[PDB]
């Protein structure tokens, strides 16, 4: 059995190799020297010794012009000395290697977590198809073509900048083809991934597990109205959070509190939540925010989305989602970072049109468009002809409403698997969100939601 | 376990796995009918082989427990492991002995060149350089001889681990492969068997030109891919590729 399947640890190792090759090329060169020390080093030492041997049997021990054999002998001496220094330094070079690799390990773990969450996004919606190549493109973009890495060279601030830019670029490249109501869910996923990543912060696994399922435990025996301002269902929520050790004394706390009622009736109470969780140590912003999130899950679950946005802002940095609020700027997305192999799959909720967006994009970038409707059979014929004649020149062929004929889109996927002669060639597929569109096409193309 | 021990001993009898200076450690009991109470080197090696099979079974059972997705292990796997161990040990030992004899031949040739220089003296300025470079090369080739004498001792455990990785370590992801390799390494350490410490499997089982051709033939540079390529090249049972992509094909 010879397995080529990608997995958590495989992605961790690949990401670690990439980051070591890019950020610390000297350390990676030491890796290469170490690996050739067991292998190629003694090999070319032997080859150079053999070369000295035919030099010896060639010069026949000449003495009049000795430098012919002296140069080779001194080269062998230098090579042997270098090998000797490297072998004597194996322990130190290796230990410094594990030091650097341990420095760059959380990045790889986070990368594996993010990629596999993105791949598991199939459960949320059928339109969330992502290939491995997509994530590797994200990583190649965040390593080389990172505007925030142009200046910094301390190798210690660069790591934090890389982490932040990685999270931001992943979110920006995913949410552009993802439903609006799923943005907050993906934000919580990324925030929890970074919360696992960050140092000095408890996992809060009990609090997360409560926030997810622990509110659904059976505690019907014990439901009391508490104060009249607290409803019976909110009282039951109080009981379930009192099961949590941090919020054990909520009942006594809400009895003592007299301003709790007006907060319960506030317009946006998530902006200012009273301090209820009892903890000796003053929790960091993240712990305070998650305790506040649980409290909001208890009282006023309507502001749950607002408090989730607040939590994501406090964890993943403020204005993390601000890119989504800004109107989509597809000129940069199409001009660069999209290979002509990948077709731009234009996905729109039924009852909406998106062809005007690519039309105005072409107007901005003064580029010809061969717009074709796929309804008729002659539509298929002319679409194929336009694709054939466009790769020869680079015309941005834009099909529309292609969800009607899934089989032809299977054929188009198979065709676009073949390489395109022209780089400037672009392809756009305007189509509705139907569960019949090819999954292979969705995975092989950039999905945009409108 | 006794059947595996007997067949392993019978198949490894042909191999020269006898080291008189080997020191018997404590503990490391796997086969419960070990022929001597203090085992010999060959018996320790066969015990390590049967431990490799047993721990493959244990890891398979644990993988089944924690998520399923388990392939059963058959005695054919043990026989393939033994054949890989035999062939790999033979290859490595043969290469080492050929390099040693080439070193000896070169030493005699350099001695003849020394004779030539001695006769030619009987210019002196170049002669002094020749003699000092001669002495330097002399100690260099001597230490090459002694380091061959040290590589010879560790040719057993390293080859055993490498063969086990070639045969047993398949269908297993990187984490499980590393866990199995470190388990075998710990067992060999407890058995006081001298294997190359922190040995890198890929370089020990592949040459520069092989990796170059693999990379030129559309192979990813990931360590998992290189290990899979090594398994592809050194195959006894015909390979089966589980590739979600078409890269391996």
């Amino acid at each position: 059995f010879v397995n080529f399947t990608v997995t958590r640890s495989s992605l961790q190792s690949q990401c670690l190799n990439e980051v070591l090759k890019a950020e610390r090329p000297d350390v990676d060169e030491k890796r290469s020297d170490l690996l050739k020390l067991q292998g190629e080093f003694q090999l070319r030492l032997r080859q150079l010794e053999k070369s000295l041997l035919q030099a010896l049997n060639e010069v026949k021990g000449r003495i009049l012009d000795d430098d012919t054999i002296i140069t080779t002998l001194e080269n062998l001496k230098r090579e042997a000395a270098e090998v000797t220094r490297k072998v004597e330094e194996t322990d130190i070079v290796m230990q410094e290697v594990e030091t650097v690799s341990q420095q760059y390990l959380p990045l790889s773990t986070a990368c594996s977590s993010i990629y596999f969450t993105m791949e598991s996004l199939k459960q949320i919606h059928f339109l969330y198809q992502y290939s491995l190549q997509f994530f590797l493109d994200i990583y190649h973009n965040v390593l080389y073509e990172n505007p925030n890495l142009k200046g910094v060279t301390d190798h210690t601030q660069r790591l934090s900048i890389i982490t932040k830019d990685l999270f931001q670029v992943a979110f920006n490249r995913v949410a552009r083809g993802m439903l609006h109501q799923d943005h907050i869910t993906f934000a919580m996923l990324l925030a929890r991934i970074k919360l696992k990543g960050t140092v000095g912060e408890p996992t809060y696994d009990a609090e997360f597990q409560h926030f997810l399922r622990g509110n659904e435990i059976v505690l019907s025996a014990g439901s009391t109205p508490r104060i009249q301002g607290l409803t019976v269902e909110q009282a039951e929520a109080v009981v379930r959070l009192s099961c949590l050790p941090a919020f054990k004394d909520l009942i006594a706390k809400v009895q003592a509190d007299e301003q709790f009622g007006i907060w319960l009736d506030s317009s946006s109470p998530e902006q200012t939540v009273p301090y209820l969780w009892s903890e000796e140590t003053p929790a960091t912003p993240i712990g305070q925010a998650i305790h506040r999130l649980l409290l909001i899950q208890a009282f006023r679950p309507d502001r749950l989305l607002a408090m989730a946005h607040m939590f994501v802002s406090t964890n993943l940095g403020e204005s993390f989602m601000s890119i989504m609020e800004q109107p989509l700027d597809l000129t940069h997305i199409v001009g660069t970072e999209v290979k002509p192999n990948t077709p731009v799959l234009m996905c729109s909720v039924p009852g909406y049109d998106a062809s005007g967006h690519v039309e105005d994009l072409a107007a901005e970038q003064n580029t010809q468009i061969t717009s074709i409707a796929i309804g008729s059979a002659e539509g298929f014929n002319q679409a194929d002809k336009a694709i054939n004649t466009a790769v020869k020149s680079g015309r941005w062929v834009m099909l529309k409403n292609v969800h009607l004929a899934p089989g032809w889109l299977m054929q188009l996927e198979k065709k676009l698997h073949s390489l395109q002669p022209h780089a400037c060639f672009r392809l756009f597929l305007t189509m509705e969100i139907n569960p019949k569109v090819p999954v292979n096409l969705l995975r092989a193309g950039r999905i945009f939601v409108f | 376990t006794e059947a595996l021990y007997q067949v392993g001993k019978e198949f490894t009898s042909k191999m020269d796995l006898e080291k008189p200076n080997y020191i018997v450690p404590d503990y490391m009991p796997v086969v419960y009918d070990k022929l001597p109470q203090p085992p010999s080197h060959r018996e320790a090696i066969v015990n390590s082989c049967v431990f490799v099979h047993q721990t493959l079974h244990q890891a398979n059972a644990r993988l089944a427990k924690r998520g399923g997705r388990t392939m059963a292990i058959t005695p054919r796997h043990y026989l393939d492991f033994i054949n890989h161990y035999a062939n790999l040990f033979h290859e490595k030992r043969s290469e080492l002995e050929e390099q040693q004899m080439h070193l000896n031949v070169g030493l005699r040739k350099i001695k003849e060149t020394v004779d030539q220089v001695e006769e030619l003296r009987r210019k002196v300025n170049r002669s002094t350089a020749l003699l000092k470079s001669l002495s330097a090369e002399r100690e260099r080739w001597e230490k090459t001889s002694e380091t061959f004498k040290n590589q010879m001792s560790t040719i057993a455990g390293d080859c055993l681990l490498s063969a086990a990785f070639i045969a047993y370590a398949g269908y297993f992801d990187q984490q499980m492969r590393q866990n199995l390799f470190t388990t075998w390494s710990h067992h060999l350490q407890q058995a006081n068997i001298q294997f190359r410490t922190d040995i890198a499997r890929t370089e020990y089982l592949s040459n520069a030109d092989e990796r170059l051709r693999w990379q030129a033939s559309s192979l990813p540079a990931d360590d998992l891919c290189t290990e899979n390529a090594i398994m592809l090249k050194r195959f006894n049972r015909y390979p089966l590729i589980i590739d979600p992509s078409g890269q391996a094909t």
